[PDB]
């Protein structure tokens, strides 16, 4: 029946908005429940919430429920290492909110202002901004899915990666030569790592500056790099914001230039604000003008004319100032000294970053400052389309909402400790809710030394981000695959292993992000919300519907305890995965907590039954990988159902669904029979070889197994596990039918 | 007046420390926690906007939200405008702005 999901009314004294879900009568938001506070530098605005249940107003350190016990969450973009009750790199001023039964609504406050939230147990919240105007988006679901769609539809679809992005990452700050930059390749080579990208830090510059390379260590840099891509790998590298101001005139074009078109955040005066970070006194571009994106396309192409880079990881883009506003300090005005200061990180607006009053072109840094990291995003995202002719690959620091349409993210200078390992979940799963799947942390984690055993469980369950680099500061110990003993070498490669052969169903996910708003990593409750045990479990993930993901995320442990939904989750285990290096097969739950067996070779994942998952052969590089032949897993339903799909295409051109330059097919089980669907058959996807069929839960031993209606060449069942192993010589573009009793 | 249950009081002092007598001067309610929940809170009379005018458009609704008295922070906007768009059947969106003055706004796409 043709009706809005809402009902509005209002308060007349005092002034509210009260909104109502039409289904159920339920008070979503009511503004009455305090004062309407609207002054030059104070907004107040709180709602009653409909449970104690809320998620998002990134970028914290903490659970992904957030507390209502009397919390002040600060939006307000600052370089910290990640640690609990403190403003980090991002700010999202977007919440979801569970209500009773298992609807929910979202609400987006679109304002890049410094803010505080607070949280109260009644429950309540009030959005406190220190600018802008009040600009409410109320998003009615009723499906927390249907939530994060709905929101995306208005800040943005997440971008669609390449390919090779999905693959491993591996960088460290301190691998300063080419020397033992193609050392690091060598060694993850020998010892049979897939290694799809290959990161240099700021060892590459001279004298720490953007857009330059040191003749030292680093004099055959773009040898160095083309050969990279000779062997099929990509190479990736550090670009920060701030720009060298100290070099004679003349002697250093990103600074030259970026005068002469006047590119740069000024200060009261008129001239260059000038703060310091690496390469001493620096500039800061203002990418709200248009004049500096056109400078920073240019710097980019021409330093890719000389190193071909084939993405860029923007770091330090809070900004980061290593001192407090300015080299020259910050002026006494209203907008430096405000009269509400959020519960910020250092008690000022200025603390690790640039002065509050300095000018860009759209208006202050006071409301902009959050979209700094954004707007460096958009430029870089628009700078490599323009030198690379494909798909950009953008990994940013800091963030806004809408970023995902653009860019990934990382979590920044995460502790090598358990602690940090298990907080990595719910940060993960916190960025897939706000349009950023491409998301990860440090694997084996940043600052410190990292132990064996972490960098065991922390690569198990960094398998399963998104966004998969090992990253290592300074001053740490070696964490690269091939430096710890044989067992946890063999442990690691197993899980870069079951990740590649996952790549296909990885893709075919970002795909459904990027044309539908979906998620990638997905929390149990977005999946199961009308199980209400769901809405607290963040130390588990789901892949899309049908991976449930399990880790072990404490030292000494060898068993976890995880929640399973009602239905049927299949041991992953009992499909056979081709490794180029060196249990109940079945969860019957009712919904319920189950103790997994988890020794440190392990960590534990379930195929939900209903679910069809493609899979492709092995290789040290998605070069490789993508030229082998694909698998199915099928778990099938008790009724014997099940369904899944897939989405191919070149892995990096621009434009390719506008274009059809894509595959896609489906795939059904139902009544012993395997058929694919074609939705979309061009050259891409047309060659793809289906070479293999397993099929989980088939209660019986068959007594034959065809392919189109004759004998296959070989199948295996094993009557312990319910497994049907077939072998086939398929095409996943044309129609086959595979049949068994 | 000052009967508001401890879990439902919006903190009269998110600005500074706060004495009784300076919290009462706000026109707030001073009632110390029993052992966070703040101690100055708004009664349900503490000075609002009233909606005036409200009216119907094709898209939704607009109104002049009107404060008679003033906060304790400078500069209230003591005259704003509202806007409701019922934009879709799963999206409500409003705004709240002063008519007199463009203030910034985040740039978006539509
Ligand atoms: C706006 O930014 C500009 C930089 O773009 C600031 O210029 C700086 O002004 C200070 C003095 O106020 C200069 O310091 C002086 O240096 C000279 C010799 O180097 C020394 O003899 C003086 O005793 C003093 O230390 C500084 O050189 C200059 N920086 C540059 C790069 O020229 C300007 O101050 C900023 N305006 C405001 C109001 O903050
Ligand atoms: C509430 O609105 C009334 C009426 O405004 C008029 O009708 C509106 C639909 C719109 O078209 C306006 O332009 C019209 O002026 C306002 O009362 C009027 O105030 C004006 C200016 O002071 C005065 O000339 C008229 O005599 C008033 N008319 C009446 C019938 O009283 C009123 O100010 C608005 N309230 C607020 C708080 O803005
Ligand atoms: C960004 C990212 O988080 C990491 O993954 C990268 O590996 C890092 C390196 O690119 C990067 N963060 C680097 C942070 C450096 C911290 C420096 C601390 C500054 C202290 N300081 C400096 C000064 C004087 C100014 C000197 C200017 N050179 N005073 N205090
Ligand atoms: C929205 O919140 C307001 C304020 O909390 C609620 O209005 C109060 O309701 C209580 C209890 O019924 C009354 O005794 C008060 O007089 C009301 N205050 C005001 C200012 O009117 C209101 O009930 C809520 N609206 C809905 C639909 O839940
Ligand atoms: C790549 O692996 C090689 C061989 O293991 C490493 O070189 C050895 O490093 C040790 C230090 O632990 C030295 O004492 C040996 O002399 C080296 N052996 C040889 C054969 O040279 C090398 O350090 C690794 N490089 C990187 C960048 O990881
Ligand atoms: C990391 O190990 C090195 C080498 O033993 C040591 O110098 C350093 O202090 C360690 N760092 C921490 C934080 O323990
Ligand atoms: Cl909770
Ligand atoms: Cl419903
Ligand atoms: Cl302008
Ligand atoms: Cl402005
Ligand atoms: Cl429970
Ligand atoms: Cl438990
Ligand atoms: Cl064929
Ligand atoms: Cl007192
Ligand atoms: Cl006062
Ligand atoms: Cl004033």
């Amino acid at each position: 029946a043709p009706s809005p999901l809402y009902s509005v009314e209002f308060s007349e004294e005092p002034f509210g908005v009260i909104v109502h879900r039409q289904l159920d009568g339920r008070v979503l938001l009511n503004t009455t429940v305090a004062p309407l506070f609207f002054a030059d530098q104070f907004l107040q605005l709180s709602t009653s919430l409909p449970s104690q249940y809320i998620t998002g107003l990134a970028e914290h350190l903490s659970p992904l429920m957030l507390s209502t016990s009397w919390t002040r969450i600060t939006l307000w973009n600052r370089d910290l290492a990640p640690t609990p009750g403190a403003n980090l790199y991002g700010s999202h001023p977007f919440y979801l909110a569970l209500e009773d039964g298992g609807s929910a609504h979202g609400v987006f406050l679109l304002n890049s202002n410094a803010m505080d939230v607070v949280l109260q147990p009644s429950p309540a919240l009030s959005w406190r901004s220190t600018g802008g105007i009040l600009d409410v988006y109320i998003f009615l679901g009723p499906e927390p899915k249907s939530v994060v769609q709905q929101y995306l539809d208005v800040v943005g679809y997440p971008f669609m990666p390449p390919y090779w992005g999905l693959g491993f990452h591996l960088c460290r700050w301190g691998y300063s030569s080419t020397a033992i930059t193609r050392q690091v390749v060598e060694n993850m080579t020998r010892a049979h790592f897939p290694l799809d990208v290959q990161w240099n830090d700021l060892d590459y510059m001279d004298s720490r500056r953007d857009f330059t390379f040191n003749k030292d260590g680093f004099r055959d840099f773009p040898a160095m790099v083309q050969e990279l891509h000779q062997g099929g790998r990509r190479y990736m590298m550090i670009v920060d914001p701030a720009i060298s101001s100290s070099g004679p005139a003349g002697s250093y074009r990103p600074y030259d230039e970026g005068l002469r078109r006047g590119v740069f955040i000024t200060n009261e005066t008129g001239q260059p604000l000038i703060g310091k970070v690496w390469p001493g006194s620096t500039a800061f571009p203002d990418f709200t003008n248009p004049t500096a994106l056109a400078w920073w396309e240019d710097m980019v192409a021409e330093f890719h004319d000389q190193v071909p880079f084939d993405g860029m990881w923007i770091d330090m883009n809070e900004p980061s100032n290593f001192i407090r506003g300015s080299e020259d300090g910050c002026p006494n005005n209203e907008l430096e000294n405000p009269p509400y200061v959020p519960g910020v990180v250092g008690g000022t607006l200025q603390a690790a970053t640039i002065c509050a009053s300095s000018h860009q072109f759209l208006s202050t840094h006071y409301n902009l400052h959050n979209l700094y990291g954004l707007t460096e995003a958009i430029a870089s995202h628009r700078a490599l389309v323009k030198a690379r002719g494909t798909r950009p690959f953008v990994i940013s620091r800091s963030t806004f909402a809408g970023h995902g349409r653009y860019a990934g993210h990382w979590t920044g200078d995460v502790w090598s400790s358990w602690e940090q390992l298990a907080s990595s979940v719910p940060e993960i799963l916190q960025f897939n809710l706000l349009g950023v799947p491409l998301v990860g942390a440090d694997v084996c984690g940043f600052l410190g030394n990292t132990s064996e055993e972490l960098c065991v469980r922390w690569t198990q369950l960094g398998a399963f981000y998104p966004f998969m680099r090992n990253h290592n500061s300074l001053l740490s110990l070696p964490q690269e695959p091939y430096s710890f003993s044989e067992p946890a070498q063999q442990a690691m490669r197993k899980a870069l292993t079951l990740r590649y052969a996952l790549l296909p169903h990885l893709y075919t996910l970002f795909h459904q992000a990027h044309v539908a708003g979906e998620t990638v990593a997905r929390p149990l409750f977005l999946e199961f919300p009308k199980d209400s045990s769901t809405w607290t479990v963040d130390h588990q993930l789901l892949w899309g519907e049908a991976l449930l993901i399990t880790p072990v995320l404490q030292a000494g442990k060898a068993e976890v305890t995880g929640y399973f939904p009602l239905g049927t989750w299949y041991d992953l285990q009992t499909v056979p995965i081709e490794a180029l290096g060196s249990r109940e097969p079945a969860i019957h739950s009712e919904g319920q907590w189950v103790t997994l067996p988890a020794p440190l070779d392990t960590i534990n994942v379930h195929l939900r039954a209903g679910y069809i998952i493609p899979l492709q052969g092995p290789g040290l590089t998605t070069t490789e990988s993508r030229q082998q032949p694909m698998a199915l897993a099928v778990a099938l339903t008790k009724g014997g159902e099940a369904r899944g799909e897939l989405f191919w295409d070149d892995g990096e051109s621009l434009e390719v669904l506008e274009r059809g330059a894509y595959t896609q097919v489906i795939f059904l089980a139902r009544n012993n029979t395997i058929v694919n669907e074609l939705v979309r058959v061009t050259s891409e996807g047309a060659g793809l070889q289906l070479q293999k069929v397993t099929v989980l839960g088939v209660a019986t031993a068959p007594q034959q197994v065809l392919s189109n209606g004759v004998p296959v060449s070989n199948f295996t069942y094993s009557p312990d596990t319910k497994v049907l192993d077939i072998c086939v010589s398929l095409l996943m573009g044309e129609q086959f039918l595979v049949s068994w009793c | 007046q000052c009967d508001v249950p401890p879990n439902s009081r919006f903190d009269c002092a998110p600005d500074k420390a706060i004495t009784q007598e300076q919290c009462e001067a706000r026109g707030c309610c001073y009632i110390p926690a029993k052992q966070g929940q703040p101690w100055c809170f708004f009664p349900p009379s503490y000075p609002s906007y009233k909606l005036e005018n409200l009216s119907s458009s094709e898209m939704g609704y607009t109104a002049t939200l009107t404060r008679t008295t003033p906060t304790f922070f400078p500069k209230d906007i003591l005259t704003l405008r509202l806007d409701v768009m019922m934009e879709t059947e799963n999206r409500l969106h409003f705004t709240i702005k002063d008519p007199a003055n463009r203030r910034y706004e985040v740039p978006l796409e539509t």
